[PDB]
Order: C-alpha cells, then structure tokens, then sequence
C-alpha cells in the first residue's frame, strides 16, 4: 500500500526505483480485467521462474487507487488465483512514509 | 384464492410451466396431449384424457 | 546497465555487456564480451557498484 | 516556485482556475512516459 | 382487530373479473369504526354501519 | 447407427453414414486400428488429389509428417496435452478428420509415453454439426472396447506404442447439453462468441491446470469471433500454454489475419507491445467493450521462435517470457 | 452464490455483466443475487 | 410468421401461482425461440379472440413469482360449453 493521496507520483517512480511488477495508480482506478490480467502475469511470471534469479516480485497498490479493491481485498483475491502456486502477503507501512 | 404464492407453489408453478413450453416442443400426433402433473416431487406428463 | 540491457532487447537488439570497461574491449573475445540476457541483470536496481 | 522542464514563478490564478482540480481530488500528470517505460521494463500488459 | 380485517380485504383485493362482489362481515356490536376504517384503509365502495 | 439420422436431418451428404456402416476394425491384426480408419477415410472420400494439392499449394511441404519430420522421436513423444482450435475452411471435413488421425498418430510412435489428451474444437455451426460421426471414428482408432456417450471423453490406446490417449470433443452440442443440465430439448440459438466464454467457463469450474505444449491454429469459419490470432492471444492471456508450447498454423488460402498472425508472433516486444495497444482504441467501443477479446488482449512480453515455414505452414516454439 | 460452484473475477464480470445488460432495458423493478452465507472466504455478501 | 405461436390461458376461479405459470411459459417460450400470445379472460378471450389475442414480451411478466392471481384475467367455462363456441375458438 503506497501514500500521496489522489496523486499517483510516488507509486510511479517507488514502481521504477524498486523494480515492481505493477504499480496500480489513483488516476487509472484498478479494474477487474486488469486485476485478472495481472494475475496470470503473477501465474505465468512464477511458472517461467524456474532456472532464473529469485529477486522478489512486488504490486504496489496507491491507497486512492481502489475503495472496494483494497491492499488485503487484492491480496486475498491472488491466493485464491493462484491455486497453491503461489502465495500473496500484504505490507501496509501506513502514514509514517514522511520521514 | 388471493395474496402472492407459497414457496412450494412457487417451485411448482415454475417449474411445471417450463416443462409444459417442453412438452409443446417435444410434442407430435403420436405423443397424446399431456397434462403436466407432479408425483413423487417428480414432474410427470400425464394424459389430459 | 539493467535499462540498456532491457531497453535494446525490447527494441529487438542483441546486448552485448563489455566486462572490464576499455580492457575488455581492447582484449576482446567472449571472454569480456558476454551476450546479455533479460533476466540476467535481476534485480540490479539494489546492486551496488 | 516551481520547476518546469526551468524554475518558474507561475501566478496563482492560472492554475488555480485550470491547471487543477480544485475539489474534493487536489490534484493532470507529467509522469506518463515514466509509466511506461517501469511496465516495459517488468512485462506488464495494460488495456 | 382493524389489522386483522385489513388483512382479509387485502387478500380478496389480490385477485383478477366481471360480475364479482366481496362481503366482509365485521365484529364490532355497537361501533362502525372499525368499519368505516376498513372502509378507507381498503377503498371498499359501500359499508353498512 | 443413431448418428445416420442426425446427419439427415442436418441435410448433409450420405457419403458420411455410408461410411460409418462399411467403418470396421480388426483390432487383431498387426495394423494399428488408427491407420484402419485412416486408410478406410482416404479410400471411401478419395481425399488422395486434396491431400497431394494440400502440400504442392504450400511449397511441397509434408502434411503426413509435419510434426514427425521436424521432431526427434523423443520431442513428439513428450507433448501430452494437444488442443486443436478447429478446422481449416480450406480443407473438405472427410480430409480435416483425417488430419487429425495423422496428428493423433504422429504423437503415438513409441510404447515408452506418457498418457495423452487430445483436445478437437469443432467452432462453428459448418462444422459442429459432425462432432458424432469424428466422436465415432475416433472411438473406432482408439478402440475404446477396453473400460458410446452423448457427451464425454473417448478413451483407448491409440498408434504403434498403443499410447494411452483422452480425446474430448469440444462443440455447440456438448456445450447444449451442458446448459440444460442433459434435457431433451436443445433447440435455443448458440452464438460462436457465446461458445469461446463458455469453453473458458468449463476450464474454470472443473479448475483444469494442465498446459498446452502443442497448439494446432487455421482458418476457421465466423472469422469475425473465430479468429485465428485473437484465439492464440486468448490462450497466451489465460496461461494455458506451456513454458515451450508449439503454435503449428496448417491452411492452404492466404488472408490479412494469416500476415497479422505471423508479424506478431515473429514480432519484437516494442512491436508486440503496439501491436495491442492499436487495436484497442481501433476496436473497442462502448457497445463492444463487454467483449472477450477487450478481457484476453494477448501479452507483448512472451517471445516467440520460428522453427518450421514451408509455403503458409509453420511451427512457433514459445521461447521466453520477460519480467 | 454457492459452494457447488466456482467464484472468480470471470464469474463476477460476467454477473456484473448480466446485471448491466438488464439495467439497460427495465423501464415494477428491483433486482436481486442470492448469496450463501458459506460459498467463498473472499468473495463474500459484502 | 418465422416462429411458433403458443398460447396461454388461465381459466377457472384464482389459484396462487398462475402467474408464476404465466411467467414460466412465457420466458420459456421466447428462449426456445417461440412468440407468446396471452389470451385474455379464459376460454371468453378465445372465443372472442381479436384484440383478445396479445403478445407477452420477456419483460411483461416482470415479477410475477410474487403476485397472483393472473394478470392475463380469468373468466367461467360458459360459452365453450355450447360447439359454436369451440368452433369459433378454433
């Protein structure tokens, strides 16, 4: 979960400095074929794993990109997706990002 | 004989008259005119005769 | 190095790494240049030097 | 104050009356290209 | 007990037709209130009280 | 012998029941019964100049040993999940069947495989209409008297190795039977576009993870919902398709949509990536945007490899996928 | 909504779907889905 | 006329559920790829049947599992007790 409100600059550039797989933005929203989308990415991301680096995949979800669609919600809905595959875990720092 | 149906009448109504749209379709001279009758919480096509 | 690598492969070009900066160049051969694959600078961004 | 591609002093009514929304959003971006380029360095498909 | 008769009378109301007439017949000895009520509640076309 | 009635009252030639009463299998013999039906279509229909034409309009390219020529004996041997997204409008239905019993035998050399499922889409109505009569010759190849259905899976022992296969025969019909839970009465009107959600919606419910190593694309009819590019970007969309998946696209006539096709398989990422992207503000529209192929868009970020083009028929090999 | 049968982003779409492509032809209104208290741990009532 | 033409009738006194019959035959009707034709008052509506004779669209019989009795109208057995009668129903 990413801070700066109704303006998706931060997640943008954290997508670029981190290396993120997704970064889901307040201007675009998050829709649902977009999250199935992304998902078979994740599933397909994982299949083709075996053999490379394990560096880590990451989704970073602006708070104002989703009312219903939220951090947990998208979370809970890879698991679900991803059949045992894999599995997806949360991190919400929260308003500490200041600094 | 007023008011909205019960839940089994509901079912019954339902149902009966879906199969009754079938029996039209699946209907020739030879098949006799049915009446569309439940038995043992089975629809069943009895003859109207 | 992670952007050129993944940047000329998206645009359809062979990326070759060049090991030892000018004197991998000069001595050449597969030895210092290594064809470079999209997977192969993972995770570079937290890679220091 | 701000930076613009150059540091300019942009008076307040310009962008007060149409280069924001005013309303309950406070907040159109810059950042496109750098969108892009973050979904085609990881092999993110849009629509 | 108004309740009651309003019940009724919205149950007779929930029906199709020509040459058809409901009776209610009303418990309430010495007043019409209940059936004046009734009356109003169920827009009936005539009440003897 | 129930088959026969339906092709009669789907107003199609005889020269299909007449073939299924002289259809007969000496499961005894030395011959597999494969190439007894194999044998028996191309004597009964005379497919010999479609099947010479077929290759000599295609640069001589050989269609009886397509995937046999190209592989070793191990790597035709290995793909176990082959799905077969309809037929070729160019080719007669008597030849296409065919082509899939020579498909079907070509997977099945050696005695030393793995079991295999074969997957046959039947499309469009043109062809749908024939699912039985392939249903009962498959059932006569495979000689599923081992232990036939309305709706189901044959199952037998198919080719030289006797290999295990599990054919499925995917149609409007099947699909039908499915919606009114097996009710007599079917006659309601199935629109091709309904058929593609609802093929995906079988391989959702019965939670299917196995993966397509060997895909066999054409030309099918109701081009306009059956399309060969958007079919393939709808099975790269899904994760259907095994990390090295084969992609073989056989046809005889040549259209936009066989050079559309080719440009973005053989494509580069930037090109792939734009590829989509134009369609998209091209083709959707508030009144189509509902659509399975605004959902499915394909994904730029697989990569492709040519490994077989001879005259308009070739074989892909799924070489990457970048992260 | 039940256990018997599967819940996902396609299912829900295509509800959604079903709902709007109804919405645009109504003109007595008033729809209505039926959800088992016990079909998904994720795709709940609420 | 392309498709088949079936009719519906509720006839005799109210019974709850005609409705639901009513909404069940239609909808069944239309999606079998039928037209529906109500034929209002009972058998009276047959016998008399012109403006008598209406289709019922898919959205017609909007709710009906809830309502009862019929909206289509019922009405007694009298006049398709006599053969004239019958006959001018046919």
């Amino acid at each position: 979960e990413v801070q700066g409100g109704n303006s998706g600059y931060i997640a943008t550039h954290a997508q670029l400095a981190c290396g993120a797989q997704i970064s889901y933005v307040p201007e675009e929203g998050i829709s649902l074929a977009q999250l199935e989308m992304d998902i078979n990415s994740l599933k397909e991301s994982f299949a083709n794993d075996q053999g490379k680096t394990k560096s880590g995949r990451l989704i970073l979800k602006s708070e104002n990109a989703s009312k219903v669609l939220t951090t947990e919600v998208i979370s809970t809905i890879i698991d679900d997706e991803a059949s045992g595959r894999f599995d997806s875990k949360t991190a919400i720092p929260g308003h500490v990002q200041q600094g | 004989r007023g008011g909205a149906p019960c839940a089994f009448d509901r079912f019954l109504a339902t149902v009966q008259g879906v199969d009754a749209v079938r029996a039209v379709l699946e209907s020739t001279p030879a098949i006799p005119s049915p009446v569309i009758s439940i038995l043992e919480n089975k629809i069943v096509r009895q003859p109207l005769v | 190095v992670r952007a050129v690598v993944r940047a000329g492969i998206y645009k359809g070009c062979k990326v070759f790494c060049i090991h030892e900066g000018y004197e991998g160049l000069v001595r050449g051969g597969e030895k210092y240049i290594k064809e470079t694959q999209w997977h192969d600078v993972r995770g570079w961004l937290v890679e220091g030097g | 104050l701000g930076i613009h591609k150059q540091l300019r002093f942009t008076p307040i009514r310009q962008l007060y009356d149409f280069e924001s929304d005013v309303p309950r959003r406070m907040r159109n971006i810059f950042w496109s290209n750098v969108r892009e380029i973050s979904d085609m360095l990881s092999g993110r498909t849009s629509l | 007990s108004l309740d009651r008769i309003c019940r009724a009378i919205d149950y007779i109301d929930a029906t199709a037709s020509h040459s058809r007439a409901f009776i209610v017949e009303v418990m309430g000895r010495h007043c019409g209130w209940l059936g004046l009520l009734a009356g109003l509640a169920t827009s009936a076309d005539y009440i003897l009280i | 012998d129930s088959i026969i009635r339906d092709l009669e009252r789907e107003n199609v030639g005889p020269e299909f029941g007449e073939f299924l009463n002289t259809l007969q299998t000496d499961l005894n013999s030395e011959k597999p019964p494969i190439e007894q039906v194999k044998s028996q279509l191309e004597t009964h229909f005379n497919l010999a100049h479609e099947t010479q034409e077929f290759s000599r309009k295609n640069d001589n390219a050989p269609v009886d040993k397509l995937l046999t020529n190209y592989y070793n004996n191990y790597e035709v041997n290995v793909l176990e999940f082959v799905l077969q997204m309809g037929f070729s409008r160019d080719l007669s239905i008597p030849l296409n069947v065919w082509f899939v019993l020579d498909m079907i035998s070509q997977l099945s050399t050696s005695k030393q495989d793995l079991p295999l499922d074969y997957y046959l889409v039947l499309n469009n109505s043109q062809t749908g209409k024939y699912s039985d009569f392939v249903r009962y010759l498959i059932y006569e190849a495979v000689g599923a008297e081992i232990h036939l259905a309305n709706r189901g899976p044959i199952r037998g022992n198919v080719g030289a190795g006797d290999r295990k296969i599990t054919f499925h025969l995917l149609c409007k019909k099947t699909a039908r039977m499915i919606l009114v839970g097996d009710d007599r009465e079917t006659d309601f009107e199935m629109s091709d576009r309904s058929f593609v959600t609802l093929l995906l919606d079988y391989y959702q419910r019965v939670g299917t993870t196995k993966k397509i190593d060997l895909l066999l694309l054409t030309n099918n009819f109701d081009t306009n919902m059956n399309n060969k590019l958007q079919q393939l970007k709808i099975l790269e969309s899904l994760n259907m398709l095994k990390s090295n998946c084969y992609v073989l696209d056989y046809q005889i006539t040549v259209d936009q949509v066989t050079a559309n096709f080719n440009s973005y398989v053989e494509g580069i990422p930037a090109f792939r990536r734009h590829e989509i992207a134009n369609f998209l503000k091209k083709r959707k529209t508030p009144k189509n945007a509902d659509e399975l192929i605004f959902k499915y868009v394909g994904r730029w970020n697989i990569c492709y490899q040519k490994k077989f083009h001879q005259g308009n028929i070739s074989i892909h090999q799924i070489s990457g996928y970048l992260d | 909504y039940t256990p018997e049968n599967p819940i996902n982003l396609q299912t829900v779409q295509e509800d959604i779907e079903l709902l709007t492509r109804t919405y645009e032809e109504d003109d007595r209104s008033g729809k209505i889905f039926i959800h088992n208290e016990k079909a998904s741990k994720v795709y709940t009532t609420d | 006329e392309g498709k088949k033409k079936i009719a519906i009738i509720t006839s005799g006194g109210d019974a709850p559920g005609m409705n639901a019959a009513v909404r069940a035959v239609t909808r069944a009707g239309i999606f079998y790829g039928c037209k529906v034709y109500a034929c209002y008052e009972g058998y009276t509506g047959l016998v008399k049947g012109g403006d008598m004779l209406k289709e019922l669209q898919w959205q017609d019989v909007r709710g009906l599992l809830s309502i009862g009795g019929t909206i289509i109208g019922t009405a007694r057995c009298k006049e398709f007790r006599e053969r004239w009668g019958r006959l001018q129903a046919c």
